[PDB]
């Protein structure tokens, strides 16, 4: 968030750790990440201290630079996870293994605090709301659903009946009245918050959609394809 | 005719049978293009056939050299990428340099543009007028009464021919030297070779009864018709050659 | 500005940068290794070195590239090959020691089986069809001295043949284009690579100049 | 190599017989005839070991 490390993912249980601001020196490392058993999905980073990576073992732990060792250990899961999701405030952070299902996981006390279910098939990406209220998550089972954490149940559903592919991410808007869900026809397609209408409809795409990213303002959204196009759509 | 009928029939085969990969393995537009410069070549007497008509001489010229550069580029790319796909394929992974079948044709089209920017330098230094009445060769002692209907862009046109016969056969058969490196079942290298080095021949053997028939007192009608059966043999040759194991492997199936 | 004005010198030499390494990366070979448990992992890599994936490297007759060994990953295959991709070899290493074992505690059958339907998976694939899938056959020495102590017909009842050795070799090739359904696009090579000698790797080696040209020819679209 | 070489021959062969039928009247008839006589054999015997040669060249630049 304040721009100062950076990190990338890898299946050789390799998270190297890297910085933009050095003397003497462009980018370089200081402390090595290893430890892991399970392939690294993605990698999320609560604040310049401590980071959070998702591995393919059902080890969505804690990790940090200073120490090099993991603090906290989250567990529960029957699958591997492939898919995180930050907070806005900084508390907690949700995570979605492949069992069709999406856990809240606290950074405190370090325990899964609620379980929502409800998904035909596995899940690819998971996004938060940015009050804090719900989540959304994505399936490969071509809909979409919000679960509530006072409520314990999702409100509305998205089905769809000509679209057979699943979802590869899911994200919000600024404040979360519009949703973004990329799918496998090599395009996206926008939602409506309680409508379940399309629309905004997505093209362009030569090559499938891998994950979308969406500004704190919500003005533009950039989307990442296998086709090394890179395009922001405002 | 013959001729006509053969690239008509080999066509008809190629648009009709092409699930086979032995068609496939060579260019398809590449096959395309050198079967249009054959009938290109074939076609040349059917216009020529008729009355010198300057205009028509400036088109059956710019013709026949249209379709001689366009069988002889044909034949170069093809021996060059058959060449070229060993070494890429040794010293990288995917490197396609005007492989794709669009930079075929646009390489070939290049030729063609080359070879028109050559001939209208030559119609820019040389007006090639309407020459049809030639009383220097014909003597009225004898009585002859007779009348040439020959055109006069015949020494031209020959020394060009020659010309860039002699750097297209000399550059196809370097490639051809080159290409047999690695074996394959689209290894045209001995046939290419020979069709290169029967033609070389052709136009060797050509050459001294052209000039004698030049140098003939009223034979300006034998050296243009011995010059369009060279050149017609040659296109036939090659259309042979080319063909042979098409219709072997057709009639093998 | 100024600073601005240096952006664009700044972008065109990065430009350039990775040009060239992209370049570079673009003549070496992609290979990935895979097998079953404990299929040769090693003895494999141990070979040409003198003459949780792993990276390796040994440049031969001038051709430089980089192998990739797949390792100890337990995990699925809907998220694990998504990652490779664009392959354009893929080197499976079978097991000779597998069909011998009793059945596993937590596999419902034997390790052959969960071989077959590993490399059923690895083949039948609709991401990757393009590509091509190799077979390394390692340790056949005591393959052999098991198969001529212990007969081999008495676990396959699906053929009645002999129990030799050049037959044995010769069998499991044809058993493995029958699970294939799309070949018009799709080939399987098959070679023989011995434990006591180090000078086989070149009787393969080639064998990849082989392949390279096939995707080479994919850029072509004449086939 | 021995077939393609004798097919090359053949056809020079046959290539000789219309150079010769053609040309009439001309009196530059006896010096062409030699010219072409004398390239024809100097051809046909270069094509002799151009062709069947060039391996045995080939074979020696190996090793």
């Amino acid at each position: 968030p304040s721009g100062n490390y950076v990190a990338c993912g890898g299946l050789d249980n390799i998270c190297s750790i890297y910085n933009l601001k050095t003397r003497e020196g462009n980018v370089r490392v200081s402390r090595e990440l290893a430890g892991h058993t399970g392939y690294l999905s993605c990698c999320r980073f609560l604040d310049d201290n401590q980071i959070v990576t998702s591995s393919g073992d059902t080890t969505c732990a804690l990790w940090d630079i200073e120490t090099g060792q993991q603090t906290t250990t989250f567990t529960g899961h029957t699958g591997d996870v492939m898919s995180l999701s930050l907070a806005p405030d900084t508390r907690l952070f949700v995570s979605g293994a492949c069992d069709a299902s999406a856990k809240l996981w606290d950074v405190r006390e370090g325990m899964c605090r609620q379980t929502f279910t409800g998904h035909e098939s596995d899940i690819n990406a998971i996004c938060f709301f940015p009050n804090g209220n719900a989540f959304a998550t994505g399936s490969d089972d071509a809909t979409c659903r919000l679960f509530d954490l006072r409520a314990d149940q999702e409100l509305m559903t998205y089905s769809h009946d000509n679209i057979i592919c699943g979802i590869t991410s899911v994200s919000f808007s600024k404040s979360g009245r519009l949703l973004l869900a990329g799918y496998d026809d090599f395009n996206c397609n926008v939602w409506d918050a309680l409508k379940a209408d399309r629309a905004g409809v997505l093209a362009g795409h030569d090559n499938r959609v891998s994950c979308l990213g969406v500004t704190d303002d919500g003005m533009a959204v950039a989307t990442g394809s296998w086709d090394s196009f890179l395009k922001i759509w405002n | 005719v013959v001729g006509i009928a053969a690239t008509l029939f080999v066509v008809i085969t190629f648009v009709r049978y092409n699930d086979t990969p032995i068609v496939k393995a060579s260019g398809r537009e590449l096959s395309y293009v050198l079967l249009a410069g054959i009938f290109l070549c074939y076609a040349t007497t059917f216009l020529m056939i008729a009355e010198p008509d300057l205009g028509t001489c400036s088109l059956r010229r710019i013709f026949l050299g249209l379709g001689m550069s366009i069988s002889y580029a044909a034949l170069l790319t093809k021996t060059n990428r058959i060449y070229r796909i060993f070494e890429q394929g040794k010293r990288s992974v995917s490197a396609p340099r005007f492989i794709s079948p669009a930079s075929q044709l646009a390489i070939t089209f290049s030729l063609i543009s080359l070879q028109l920017l050559g001939i209208c330098v030559w119609f820019v230094v040389d007006p090639s007028h309407s020459v049809v009445d030639f009383q220097d060769q014909r003597t009225l002692d004898p009585r002859f009464a007779r009348g040439v209907l020959k055109c006069d862009i015949s020494d031209l046109s020959l020394i060009c021919l020659l010309g860039y016969s002699m750097l297209l056969m000399v550059t196809c058969t370097v490639y051809a030297i080159k290409t047999r490196g690695v074996p394959e079942t689209f290894n045209e290298a001995k046939p290419i070779g020979f069709t290169m080095y029967t033609t070389c021949i052709v136009w060797l053997a050509f050459i001294p009864i052209f000039f004698g028939t030049s140098q003939s007192a009223d034979k300006l009608y034998i050296q243009t018709t011995t010059l369009t059966v060279s050149v017609s043999l040659s296109a036939s040759v090659s259309l042979g050659m080319l063909y042979m194991p098409k219709v072997y492997i057709i009639l093998f199936h | 500005s100024a600073e601005d004005k240096a952006a664009v010198e700044r972008s065109k030499m990065i430009d350039r940068n990775l040009r060239e390494d992209g370049e570079k990366a673009a003549k070496e070979v992609k290979l990935l290794l895979l097998g079953a448990g404990e299929s040769g992992k090693n003895t494999i890599v141990k070979q040409m070195k003198i003459i949780g994936i792993v990276e390796t490297h040994f440049t031969d007759k001038d051709l430089y590239f980089k192998m990739f060994d797949v390792g100890a990953q337990r995990s699925e295959r809907k998220k694990w090959i998504h990652c490779f991709e664009g392959v354009t070899a893929i080197i499976f290493c079978v097991a000779l020691s597998d069909y011998d074992l009793v059945l596993a505690e937590d596999e419902e059958m034997n390790r052959m089986h969960a071989s077959m339907k590993l490399f059923d998976s690895i083949c039948n694939n609709k991401w990757f069809t393009e590509t091509s899938i190799i077979l390394f056959l390692n340790k056949k020495d005591l393959f052999e001295e098991k198969i001529k102590r212990s007969p081999l017909t008495i676990c396959y009842p699906e053929y009645t043949g002999s129990n030799t050795y050049e037959e044995a070799a010769a069998y499991i090739q044809c058993q493995f284009e029958d699970l294939n359904r799309r070949k018009d696009t799709k080939e399987i090579y098959t070679h023989f690579t011995c434990s006591t000698d180090t000078k086989n790797v070149q009787f393969v080696f080639d064998a990849v100049t082989d392949v390279i040209i096939k995707n080479n020819l994919k850029e072509c679209g004449l086939y």
